[PDB]
C-alpha cells in the first residue's frame, strides 16, 4: 500500500488534526465556518499593517492595514462560495454538499470580518 | 581471501591498421557500413560507449584503462606546449624584473592579413597577446628564473607524453590487466591515498623547501634574478642555505630528535598575505604540504590487502545499519565494483564540486606572487574553475541515470538504501519542487518588487540598506569569528587565513590585493538567487535519475533506454521523458546559475575590492556602486552589462580587437542554436526531399542518403551551440573589460 | 526587425543632422551594436535609477518587461511536454496526501499543456516580448532625444 | 477456456510499499488487478518503482491504470515465463476481465476472433478531406 | 478515443500486436496474405496514441494507422 | 565622377585616412628601440600601409565622402569607365573555380555509382580516381556545355521520385 511514515501515520498527529474545525464532525457547517474564519481573519491583519504602503503613518497605518485585511476576507469568501457551486452540483459529512458549503462560506465571511474587526480593537 | 596480485593477459589484441580502415568495427550495427548520413553521426556518438559495444566487464575495463593513458598523454602535450611557449614566445624573463608593470604574454601571431595588430604592447620590449592563465605567477613561485628551465620542462613534458601513449598501447595490446586486478578497490585506495596524494605532497614539499623558498626569499629582497644562486647550488651547498635559513645549519637531526621547533624559520604558521608580493607565504605553503603529506600517508594504511591488518570496505558498509533505513548500505559494494558509471557518477560530482571550491579559495587566499594585483588572472581563474565544476556536476547526473537504466538490477537491491529512495521518489521531487517555487518567489520576486517600487518613485519601499533591510546576519557573524580566530581559537596563528574576514588591506604596486568584503542587503539577495538556481538544477537532474526506469506516465521507461526522444504523442505527448533529456534541460539551468555566480563575482570585486590605492584612500574600478545598484534588475542591465561592455565594443583598432570579434561571433553562435532548439526534424526532412530532387535532376545525388538529424541530435546540437555562444560571449566581455581597466 | 532597425537608425542620424554616422558605421555589424543599440539605450535605462526617476521610467520598466516575456517564451519552446507531465504527477500526489488541503479538490484533472499548445504559447510570449521591448526602445530613444 | 473469476483474497507479493501506488482515482473511477501463479519465490521490479518478492503460488497486485498491469505482464512473461492475467475493477464491485480476452494472447492468431477497424484498401486510396466535409463533426477520410 | 485502422497491405508479421503496450491490437485469420492472418483493433478505447505499432510495421506505407482523436482518462494515460 | 563619387587619388578624405593610420603606428614605434624586434615589425607594417594606399589610388578606384573605396557592379558602367576588375572580372573568376569544384565532384559521384558498393567509395575516397578527375576538370565549361546539348545533363522526369500530389 501507501508508504507508511510517522508523519502520515502517527497517534499524536492524528489526534491534533481530529480536533481542528475542518475535521471536527458533528458541528454545523455554519459554526465551523465561523470558527475557521475568525482564526484566519485575526491573523490576516498582521502583515498588511506592518508592511503596507501606509505603514509609517502613525495612526492611518492601523486603519488602512485592517481595512485591506477586511477586503481580502471578502474576496476569499467569494472564492469559497463559487467553489461550492462548481464542486457540489448533484458525502458522509454535511459540509461536503451544496447546502453545507453555502452555509460554510457564509460563516467564513461573518467570522473572518469579525476577526479582522477584533484584531483592530486590540490595537486601539 | 583472494590474494591481491598482478594479473594480466599476454598479447590480448594485435596491433594492426586493418581496423583503422573499417569504420564502425567496434559496433555490430555500424559495422555493415553507411546507407544514410545518420550512420556517420552514430559512429562518433557511440565510439566511446564501451559498455554498449561488449557485455564483458573485463573488456570494458581494459579499454577504460588505456583510454585514460591517452588522456594523460594529451595533457602532457598541452602542458609541454604551455612551458615551451613560455620559453620561446614569452616575455617571462623581463616580467621577473618588473612584475608590477609588465603584462604577461606567451602567444605571438604571424604578420598575415593584417592580424599583427593583435600583437599588443605588453612591456619588456615585447609584442604579444596578454595571457590570463596565470602561468607566470606559478613559475615564479616554484623558482623558475630562466627560459632554459622552462625549455627543459617542455622537453620532459613530451617524453612523458610519449611514455603515456606507450603505456596505453602496452596495457591494451601487450599486457592487459584482468578483471580481478581492476576490482582491488582496497589496494587502489591505499596506493592513491598514500602513494599518489601522499608522496606527491611530500615530494612537492621537498621542492619548496629546497628550491622555491630560497629563490623567492631572494627575489622578494630585490636581488636580480640572474644573480640568484641556481637551485642545485642551493641543494649541494648547505652553507648557502644556512645564510637564508639558519635552521639548515643543524641538518636533519632536529627532525629525528623531534626538535621540530628548530625548523620554525622555514616551516611557519603566519597566515595572511606576503606584503611584498601579495600572495601566501611560501613558508606557510611548505608546512601545509608537509602536514598534508603525513595525513595522507597515514590515510593510505587503512584498508586490508594481504596482511590481515586494515579494514574491509564491504564490512564497514554492512555494519552501518539503522532502524530507519531497513537493510542499509548492503549491496553498495557490489554496485561500486561492477559499474563504471556508478563510480563515474560519484567522482564527477565531487571532482566538480572541488573545482568550484578551488575557485573560491584561490581568490580569497591568493597562493602565488603577484596573482592578486593581476585582476585579469584573478577573474579568469575564478571563472574558469567555476565552469569546469558546473559541467562535471551535470555529468554526475548523466552517469547516475545511465547506471540506473543499464547497471541497476532489482534482485541485488531489496529494501536497501537505494531501493527505499526509489520508493518515495514522489515525496522527494514534490518537496524539492515546492522549495524551488518558494525560493524563486522570495528571491527573484524581491528584485521585481524593487524594480517596480523604484519605477513608481517609492525608493523608501524598496528592499535595500537605506530602506527595508535584509542583512546576512549569519554570514556577518562568521566573518567576525574568523577575524578574531588568532586571538583565542587559533592561538599559534599570527594572522587570519584571509583578508576577506576583516582587518586592513594589502596593497602591492599601488593596487589592492585583498581587503575586507562587506555583506549587505544586495549580497543577501544575490546569495538567495544562487540557492534558487542551484536547487532547481538539483530538481531537474535528481528527477531524471529517480524516474529513469519508470514513472506514472511511462511505466516501462527502462526498456526504452537512457537516450530516446519520446514515447510518441500519446497520453497527451511524451516529448523529452528520457533521463538523457533531464541532462539536456539541466545543462541550461547550470549555465543560468553559474552565469549569475560569475556576474556576482565580477561586479562585487570591481566595486568593493579591486582598485587603486592613493593618498586619500582606495578608489575602486566601479566606485562602490554594487551596494546601491545591484538590488534591481535594471541596475544589473545598466550598471553592469551596459556600462562594462563599453570596453569590448570599443576594442576595434587595438590589440583587444579580437575580443570584439569573438563577442559578436559568440552572439551569433548562440542565436544560431535556437534554430535547432525551436524546430523539429519533421520540417527539415521534408526540406531535404526537395533539395535532393534538384540533385537527382542533375545526376548529382549522393549514394549516402541525406537525412535530417535525429530528434536527440537536434537537442544535443542545440544545447552545445547555446552553451558555446553564451559562455564565449561572457568570456570576451570579461577579458576585454578587465584587461582594459584592471 | 531588420527593416525597422534600418528605418529607425537611418532616420535618427538624419534627424540629428549627422548622416555621416550611418554612412560610416552601417557597413559592419559592430557599428549597429555599438552606435545604434548601445548608444541609444543610455536614456531608456536611466528612466529610474538609485537617484530618482523621470518620465521615461515607464518605458524603462516596459523595456525589461519585454525581455522577461521574451525569455519566458524560451521555456515553452525549449523544454517539451514529457518533462512537465511527469512533474505534475508528483504535484497531484502531494495534494492528495496533504492534510487540510485534500479537503479541497479539482474538477478538471491537471495535465501539462499539449505539444501543439506549447508551441503557440511559446510563440505568443516570444512575439509579445519582441514587440514590447522594441516599442519601449523605439519611443524612448526617439522621444527623449528630441521630444 | 472460460472467463476466470477474480479471487479478492489472493495473497500479494512481499512489498514494503511506495508513493507510486493508487490514488483517489481508484476509489471513484476504476483500478486494475493482475494475478498470476509463481513457481518459486523471486524478486521482480514493480512498474511503480522498487522491488518486490513474489510468493510461491498465486499472487495479486493492484495498479492505477491498464498500462501498468500490462507492463508487469511483459516482465513476467519475458523473464519468468509466467502467464499472468488482469482485470478492470469498478468501485461498485463489478469486475471486468481482459488480456487474454479469449484466453489466448493476442500475438497468436486464434479462430473465432472477428476483425475490427479493418479497411480493405490501402492508405493511398482514401478520399480527400473535402469529400467528408460538413459531416456533422471533424471526420478523417480514413473513418468513412 | 483514438482511431486505429488496419489496411489490406498487412502481411501478418504480428509486430504491431507485440509492440502495443495496452493490448489494443490482435491477430485474426485472413486469406489476403501468405501468413493468412491480419491485424485487428477491437479495443481502441484503451489506445493511448503512442504509435509504437506504426514504428513496428514493416510495410511501406504503413498498414496500421493511428489518428489521434477525442481525449479521455484512458486515452490520456492518467492514473489519477 | 560615377554616382557622385571621386577618384581616391583625388580625394581629400582618402589622403587624411592614410595619415591617421600611419600616425597610430608611429605613436607605438617611439616606445621601442631603433632596430629592436618590435620596431622592425612596426616599420614593416607601415611600409605595407603606404603600399596599400598607393595601390588603391593607382588602381583608379572611387572613394565616397567617407574616403573609402567603393566598387562598381553594373557591367555597363564597369566596362565604360575601366572598373572591370572590381566585380565584373572577379565574377567570371569565381564561376570558373566554382564550376570546377562542382563538376569534379559530380564526375566522381557518377564514377563510383557503377561500383559494387558506392557507399564505401564515399566515406573512403578513391584517391587515384579523384586525382585523375581533379586534373580533367580544367575544361569543365567545354564538357559541361556538350553534355547540355546532348541531353545527358538532366535526368528524365519519369526516373525521379516525387511525393503524392
Ligand atoms: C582525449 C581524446 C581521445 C582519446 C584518448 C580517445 C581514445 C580512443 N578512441 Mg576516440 N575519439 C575522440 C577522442 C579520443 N579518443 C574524439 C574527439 C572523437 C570524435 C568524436 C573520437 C572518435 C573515435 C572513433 C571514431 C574511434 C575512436 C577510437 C578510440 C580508441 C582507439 C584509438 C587508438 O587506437 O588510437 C591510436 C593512437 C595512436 C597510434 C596515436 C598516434 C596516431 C593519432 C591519429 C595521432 C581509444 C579508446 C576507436 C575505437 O576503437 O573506439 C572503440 C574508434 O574507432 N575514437
Ligand atoms: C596545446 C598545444 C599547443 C598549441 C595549441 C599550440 C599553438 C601554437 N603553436 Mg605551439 N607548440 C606546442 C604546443 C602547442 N602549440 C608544443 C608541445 C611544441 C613543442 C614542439 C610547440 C612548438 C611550437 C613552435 C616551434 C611554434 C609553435 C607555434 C604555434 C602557433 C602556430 C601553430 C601553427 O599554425 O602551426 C602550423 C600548422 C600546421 C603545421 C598544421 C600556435 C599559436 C608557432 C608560433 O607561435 O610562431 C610564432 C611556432 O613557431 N609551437
Ligand atoms: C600505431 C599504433 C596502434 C595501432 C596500429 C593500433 C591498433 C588497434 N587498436 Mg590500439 N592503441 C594504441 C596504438 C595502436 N593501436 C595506443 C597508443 C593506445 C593507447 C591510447 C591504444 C589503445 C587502444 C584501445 C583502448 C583500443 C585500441 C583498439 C585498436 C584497434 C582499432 C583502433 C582504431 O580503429 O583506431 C582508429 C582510431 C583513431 C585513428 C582515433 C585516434 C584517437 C587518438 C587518441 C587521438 C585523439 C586526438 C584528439 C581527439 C585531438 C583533439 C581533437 C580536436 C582538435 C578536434 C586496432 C587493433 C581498439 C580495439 O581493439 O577494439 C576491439 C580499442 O578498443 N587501441
Ligand atoms: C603508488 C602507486 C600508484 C600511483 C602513484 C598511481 C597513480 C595513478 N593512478 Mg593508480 N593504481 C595503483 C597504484 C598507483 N596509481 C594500483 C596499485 C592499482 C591497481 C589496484 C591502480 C589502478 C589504477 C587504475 C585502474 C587507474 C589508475 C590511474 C592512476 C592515475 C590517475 C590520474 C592522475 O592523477 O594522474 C596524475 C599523473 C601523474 C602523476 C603523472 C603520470 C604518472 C606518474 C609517472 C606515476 C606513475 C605511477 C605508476 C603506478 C608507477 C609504476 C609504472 C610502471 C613503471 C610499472 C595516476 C597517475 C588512472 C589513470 O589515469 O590511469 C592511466 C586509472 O585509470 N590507477
Ligand atoms: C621528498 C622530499 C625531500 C627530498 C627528496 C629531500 C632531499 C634532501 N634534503 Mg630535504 N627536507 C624535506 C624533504 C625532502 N628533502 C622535508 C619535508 C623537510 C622538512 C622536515 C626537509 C628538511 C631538510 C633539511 C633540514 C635538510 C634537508 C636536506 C636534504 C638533502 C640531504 C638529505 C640527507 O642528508 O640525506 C641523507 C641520505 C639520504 C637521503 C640517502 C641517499 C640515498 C642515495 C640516493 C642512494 C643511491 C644508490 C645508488 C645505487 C648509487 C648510485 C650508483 C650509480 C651512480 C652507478 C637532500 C637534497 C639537507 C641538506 O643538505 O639541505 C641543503 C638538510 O640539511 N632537508
Ligand atoms: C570524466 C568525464 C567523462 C567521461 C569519461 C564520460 C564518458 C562517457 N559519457 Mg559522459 N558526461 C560527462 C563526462 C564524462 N563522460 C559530463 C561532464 C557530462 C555533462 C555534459 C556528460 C554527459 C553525457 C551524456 C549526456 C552522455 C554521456 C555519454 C558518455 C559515454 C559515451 C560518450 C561518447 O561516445 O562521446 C563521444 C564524443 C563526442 C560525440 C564528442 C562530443 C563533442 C562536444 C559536444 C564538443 C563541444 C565543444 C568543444 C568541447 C569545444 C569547441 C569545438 C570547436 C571545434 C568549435 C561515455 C561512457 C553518453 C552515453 O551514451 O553514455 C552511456 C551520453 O549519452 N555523457
Ligand atoms: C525568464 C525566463 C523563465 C522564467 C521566468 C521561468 C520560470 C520558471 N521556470 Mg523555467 N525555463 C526557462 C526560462 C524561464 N523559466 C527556460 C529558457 C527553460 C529552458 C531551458 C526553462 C526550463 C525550466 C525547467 C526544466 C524548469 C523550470 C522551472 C521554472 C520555475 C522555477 C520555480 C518557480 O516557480 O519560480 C517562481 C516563479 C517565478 C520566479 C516566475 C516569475 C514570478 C513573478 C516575478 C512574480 C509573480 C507575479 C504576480 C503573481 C503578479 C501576476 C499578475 C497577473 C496575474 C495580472 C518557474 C515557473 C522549474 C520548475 O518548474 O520548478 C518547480 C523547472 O523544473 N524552467
Ligand atoms: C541586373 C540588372 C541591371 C540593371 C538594373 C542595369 C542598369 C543599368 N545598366 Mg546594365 N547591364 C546588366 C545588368 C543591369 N544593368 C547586365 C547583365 C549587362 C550585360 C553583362 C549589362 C550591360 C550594360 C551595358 C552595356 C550598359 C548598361 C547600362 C546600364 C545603365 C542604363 C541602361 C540600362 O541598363 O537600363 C536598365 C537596365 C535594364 C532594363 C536591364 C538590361 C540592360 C541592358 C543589358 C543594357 C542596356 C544599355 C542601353 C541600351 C544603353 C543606352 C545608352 C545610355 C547612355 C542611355 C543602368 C545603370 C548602360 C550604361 O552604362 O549607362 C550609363 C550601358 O551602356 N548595362
Ligand atoms: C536534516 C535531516 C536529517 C535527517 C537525518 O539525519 O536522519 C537520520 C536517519 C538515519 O536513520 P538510521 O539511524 O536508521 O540510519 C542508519 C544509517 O547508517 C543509514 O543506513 O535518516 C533517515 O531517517 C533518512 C531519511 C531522512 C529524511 C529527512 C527529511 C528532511 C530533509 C530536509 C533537508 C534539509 C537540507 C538542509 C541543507 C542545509
Ligand atoms: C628518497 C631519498 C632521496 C634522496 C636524494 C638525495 C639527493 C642529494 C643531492 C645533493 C647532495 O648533497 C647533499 O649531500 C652533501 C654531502 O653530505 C651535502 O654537502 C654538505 O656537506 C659536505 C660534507 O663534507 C660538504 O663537503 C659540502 O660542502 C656541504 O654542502 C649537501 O649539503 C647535501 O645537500
Ligand atoms: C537546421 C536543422 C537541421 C538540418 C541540419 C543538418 C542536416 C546538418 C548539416 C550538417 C552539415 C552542414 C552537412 C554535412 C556536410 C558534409 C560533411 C560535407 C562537407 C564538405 C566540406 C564543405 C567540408 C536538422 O536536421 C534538425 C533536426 C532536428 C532539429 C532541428 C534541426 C535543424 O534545425
Amino acid at each position: 500500500g501507501m508508504l507508511e511514515t510517522p508523519v502520515t501515520s502517527a497517534p499524536i498527529v492524528a489526534t491534533y488534526l481530529s480536533n481542528l474545525p475542518a475535521y471536527r464532525t458533528g458541528v454545523a457547517p455554519v459554526l465551523r465556518g465561523v470558527e475557521i474564519g475568525l482564526a484566519h481573519g485575526f491573523l490576516l491583519a498582521g502583515p498588511f499593517i506592518k508592511l503596507g504602503p501606509l505603514r509609517n503613518v502613525p495612526e492611518t497605518a492601523e486603519i488602512a492595514g485592517s481595512l485591506s485585511a477586511a477586503g481580502l476576507v471578502l474576496i476569499l469568501a467569494l472564492c469559497l462560495s463559487i467553489y461550492g457551486s462548481a464542486q457540489f452540483q448533484s458525502a458522509r459529512d454535511p459540509l461536503f454538499s451544496a447546502d453545507g458549503w453555502s452555509e460554510f462560506a457564509a460563516g467564513f465571511l461573518v467570522g473572518g470580518e469579525a476577526g479582522v474587526a477584533w484584531a483592530y480593537v486590540c490595537t486601539q | 581471501a583472494k590474494k591481491v596480485k598482478i594479473a594480466v593477459d599476454r598479447n590480448p589484441v594485435e596491433t594492426s591498421f586493418e581496423k583503422w580502415a573499417k569504420p564502425g568495427h567496434f559496433s555490430r550495427t555500424l559495422s555493415k557500413g553507411p546507407n544514410t548520413t545518420t550512420w556517420i553521426w552514430n559512429l562518433h556518438a557511440d565510439a566511446h560507449d564501451f559498455d554498449s559495444h561488449t557485455s564483458d566487464l573485463e573488456e570494458i575495463s581494459r579499454k577504460v584503462f588505456s583510454a585514460h593513458f591517452g588522456q594523460l598523454g594529451i595533457i602532457f602535450i598541452w602542458l609541454s606546449g604551455m612551458y615551451f611557449h613560455g620559453a620561446r614566445f614569452s616575455n617571462y624573463e623581463a616580467w621577473l624584473s618588473d612584475p608590477t608593470h609588465i603584462k604577461p604574454s606567451a602567444q605571438v601571431v604571424w604578420p598575415i592579413v593584417g592580424q599583427e595588430i593583435l600583437n599588443g604592447d605588453v612591456g619588456g620590449g615585447f609584442q604579444g597577446i596578454q595571457i590570463t592563465s596565470g602561468f607566470f605567477q606559478l613559475w615564479r613561485a616554484s623558482g623558475i628564473t630562466s627560459e632554459l628551465q622552462l625549455y627543459t620542462t617542455a622537453i620532459g613534458g613530451l617524453v612523458m607524453a610519449a611514455a603515456m601513449f606507450f603505456a596505453g598501447w602496452f596495457h591494451y595490446h601487450k599486457a592487459a590487466p584482468k578483471l580481478e586486478w581492476f576490482q582491488n578497490v582496497e589496494s587502489m585506495l591505499n596506493h592513491h591515498l598514500g602513494g599518489l596524494l601522499g608522496l606527491g605532497s611530500l615530494a612537492w614539499a621537498g621542492h619548496q623547501i629546497h628550491v622555491s623558498l630560497p629563490v623567492n626569499k631572494l627575489l622578494d629582497a630585490g636581488v636580480d634574478p640572474k644573480e640568484i644562486p641556481l637551485p642545485h647550488d642551493l641543494l649541494l651547498n648547505r652553507a648557502i642555505m644556512a645564510d637564508l635559513y639558519p635552521s639548515f645549519a643543524k641538518g636533519i637531526a632536529p627532525f629525528f630528535t623531534l626538535n621540530w621547533s628548530e625548523y620554525s624559520d622555514f616551516l611557519t604558521f603566519k597566515g595572511g598575505l606576503n606584503p611584498v608580493t601579495g600572495g601566501l607565504w611560501l613558508s606557510d605553503t611548505a608546512h601545509h604540504h608537509v602536514a598534508i603529506a603525513v595525513l595522507f600517508l597515514v590515510a593510505g594504511h587503512m584498508y586490508r590487502t594481504n596482511w590481515g591488518i586494515g579494514h574491509s570496505m564491504k564490512e564497514i558498509l554492512e555494519a552501518h545499519r539503522g532502524p530507519f533505513t531497513g537493510e542499509g548500505h548492503v549491496g553498495l559494494y557490489e554496485i561500486l565494483t561492477t559499474s563504471w558509471h556508478a563510480q563515474l557518477a560519484i567522482n564527477l560530482a565531487l571532482f566538480g564540486s572541488l573545482s568550484i571550491i578551488v575557485a573560491h579559495h584561490m581568490y580569497a587566499m591568493p597562493p602565488y606572487p603577484y596573482l592578486a594585483t593581476d585582476y585579469g588572472t584573478q577573474l579568469s581563474l575564478f571563472t574558469h574553475h567555476t565552469w569546469i565544476g558546473g559541467f562535471c556536476i551535470v555529468g554526475a547526473g548523466a552517469h547516475a541515470a545511465i547506471f540506473m537504466v543499464r547497471d541497476y538490477d532489482p534482485t541485488n537491491n531489496y529494501n536497501n538504501l537505494l531501493d527505499r529512495v526509489i520508493r518515495h521518489r514522489d515525496a522527494i521531487i514534490s518537496h524539492l519542487n515546492w522549495v524551488c517555487i518558494f525560493l524563486g518567489f522570495h528571491s527573484f520576486g524581491l528584485y521585481i518588487h524593487n524594480d517596480t517600487m523604484s519605477a513608481l518613485g517609492r525608493p523608501q519601499d524598496m528592499f535595500s540598506d537605506t530602506a527595508i533591510q535584509l542583512q546576512p546576519v549569519f554570514a556577518q557573524w562568521i566573518q567576525n569569528t574568523h577575524f578574531l580566530a588568532p586571538q583565542l581559537t587559533a592561538p599559534n596563528a599570527l594572522a587570519a587565513t584571509s583578508l576577506t574576514w576583516g582587518g586592513d588591506l594589502v596593497a602591492v604596486g599601488g593596487k589592492v590585493a585583498m581587503m575586507p568584503i562587506s555583506l549587505g542587503t544586495s549580497d543577501f539577495m544575490v546569495h538567495h538567487i544562487h540557492a534558487f538556481t542551484i536547487h532547481v538544477t538539483v530538481l531537474i537532474l535528481l528527477k531524471g535519475v529517480l524516474f529513469a526506469r519508470s514513472s506514472r506516465l511511462i511505466p516501462d521507461k527502462a526498456n526504452l533506454g537512457f537516450r530516446f526522444p519520446c514515447d510518441g504523442p500519446g497520453r497527451g505527448g511524451t516529448c523529452q521523458v528520457s533521463a538523457w533529456d533531464h541532462v539536456f534541460l539541466g545543462l541550461f539551468w547550470m549555465y543560468n546559475s553559474l552565469s549569475i555566480v560569475i556576474f556576482h563575482f565580477s561586479w562585487k570585486m570591481q566595486s568593493d575590492v579591486w582598485g587603486t590605492v592613493t593618498a586619500s584612500g582606495v578608489s575602486h574600478i566601479t566606485g562602490g556602486n554594487f551596494a546601491q545598484s545591484a538590488n534591481t534588475i535594471n541596475g544589473w542591465l545598466r550598471d553592469f552589462l551596459w556600462a562594462q561592455s563599453s570596453q569590448v565594443i570599443q576594442s576595434y583598432g587595438s590589440a583587444l580587437s579580437a575580443y570584439g570579434l569573438i563577442f559578436l561571433g559568440a552572439h551569433f553562435v548562440w542565436a544560431f542554436s535556437l534554430m535547432f532548439l525551436f524546430s523539429g526534424r519533421g520540417y527539415w526532412q521534408e526540406l531535404i526531399e526537395s533539395i535532393v530532387w534538384a540533385h537527382n535532376k542533375l545526376k548529382v545525388a549522393p549514394a549516402i542518403q541525406p537525412r535530417a538529424l535525429s530528434i536527440t541530435q537536434g537537442r544535443a546540437v542545440g544545447v552545445a551551440h547555446y552553451l558555446l555562444g553564451g559562455i564565449a560571449t561572457t568570456w570576451s566581455f570579461f577579458l576585454a573589460r578587465i584587461i582594459s581597466v584592471g | 526587425g531588420w527593416v525597422t532597425f534600418y528605418w529607425h537608425w537611418k532616420h535618427l542620424t538624419l534627424w540629428q543632422g549627422n548622416v555621416a554616422q550611418f554612412d560610416e558605421s552601417s557597413t559592419y555589424l559592430m557599428g549597429w551594436l555599438r552606435d545604434y543599440l548601445w548608444l541609444n539605450s543610455s536614456q531608456l535605462i536611466n528612466g529610474y535609477n538609485p537617484f530618482g526617476m523621470n518620465s521615461l521610467s515607464v518605458w524603462a520598466w516596459t523595456f525589461l518587461f519585454g525581455h522577461l516575456i521574451y525569455a519566458t517564451g524560451f521555456m515553452f519552446l525549449i523544454s517539451w511536454r514529457g518533462y512537465w507531465q511527469e512533474l505534475i504527477e508528483t504535484l497531484v500526489w502531494a495534494h492528495e496526501k496533504t492534510p487540510l488541503a485534500n479537503l479541497v479538490y479539482w474538477k478538471d484533472k491537471p495535465v501539462a499543456l499539449s505539444i501543439v499548445q506549447a508551441r503557440l504559447v511559446g510563440l505568443a510570449h516570444f512575439s509579445v516580448g519582441y514587440i514590447f521591448t522594441y516599442a519601449a526602445f523605439l519611443i524612448a530613444s526617439t522621444s527623449g532625444r528630441f521630444g | 477456456w472460460t472467463v476466470p473469476t477474480l479471487n479478492p483474497d489472493t495473497p500479494s507479493p512481499i512489498f514494503g510499499g511506495s508513493t507510486g501506488g493508487l490514488l483517489r482515482k481508484a476509489q471513484t473511477e476504476e483500478f486494475y488487478v493482475i494475478t498470476w501463479e509463481a513457481k518459486k519465490e523471486q524478486i521482480f521490479e514493480m512498474p511503480t518503482g522498487g522491488a518486490a518478492i513474489m510468493r510461491q503460488g498465486p499472487n495479486l497486485l493492484k495498479f492505477g491504470k491498464k498500462e501498468q498491469c500490462l507492463a508487469l505482464t511483459t516482465q513476467l512473461r519475458n523473464k519468468f515465463k509466467l502467464t499472468p492475467c488482469f482485470y478492470r475493477v469498478f468501485p461498485d464491485g463489478k469486475v471486468q476481465y481482459l488480456h487474454p480476452a479469449d484466453g489466448v494472447y493476442p500475438e497468436k492468431v486464434n479462430a473465432g476472433r472477428v476483425g475490427a477497424n479493418q479497411n480493405m484498401r490501402r492508405i493511398g486510396q482514401n478520399v480527400n478531406p473535402i469529400k467528408v466535409k460538413f459531416s456533422g463533426r471533424m471526420m478523417s477520410p480514413a473513418e468513412i | 478515443a483514438h482511431i486505429v485502422k488496419i489496411y489490406d497491405t498487412c502481411i501478418g508479421c504480428t509486430q504491431c500486436v507485440r509492440a502495443c503496450p495496452l493490448d489494443v491490437l490482435e491477430m485474426v485469420p485472413w486469406d489476403g496474405c501468405k501468413a493468412s492472418q491480419m491485424a485487428s483493433a477491437p479495443r481502441t478505447e484503451d489506445c493511448v496514441g503512442c504509435k509504437r505499432c506504426e514504428t513496428a510495421c514493416p510495410t511501406d506505407f504503413l498498414s496500421v494507422r493511428v489518428y489521434l482523436g477525442s481525449e479521455s482518462t484512458r486515452s490520456m494515460g492518467l492514473s489519477y | 565622377d560615377i554616382a557622385g563619387l571621386t577618384p581616391c587619388s583625388e580625394s581629400k578624405a582618402y589622403a587624411k585616412l592614410e595619415k591617421k593610420e600611419l600616425k597610430t603606428l608611429e605613436k607605438r614605434l617611439k616606445q621601442y628601440e631603433a632596430d629592436s624586434a618590435p620596431a622592425v615589425a612596426l616599420k614593416a607594417t607601415m611600409e605595407r600601409t603606404k603600399a596599400r594606399f598607393a595601390n588603391y589610388a593607382k588602381a583608379g578606384l572611387l572613394c565616397g565622402n567617407d574616403g573609402l573605396p567603393h566598387l562598381i557592379a553594373d557591367p555597363g558602367l564597369a566596362l565604360k569607365y575601366g572598373h572591370a576588375g572590381e566585380v565584373f572580372i572577379p565574377t567570371f573568376g569565381f564561376l570558373y573555380v566554382a564550376g570546377y569544384i562542382g563538376y569534379v565532384g559530380r564526375q566522381y559521384l557518377i564514377a563510383v555509382k557503377g561500383e559494387a558498393k558506392p557507399t564505401d567509395k564515399e566515406i573512403i575516397i578513391d584517391v587515384p580516381l579523384a586525382t585523375k578527375l581533379a586534373w580533367q576538370g580544367a575544361g569543365w565549361p567545354l564538357a559541361a556545355v556538350q553534355e547540355l546539348q546532348r541531353g545527358t545533363l538532366l535526368e528524365k522526369e519519369e526516373n525521379i521520385t516525387v511525393s503524392p500530389r
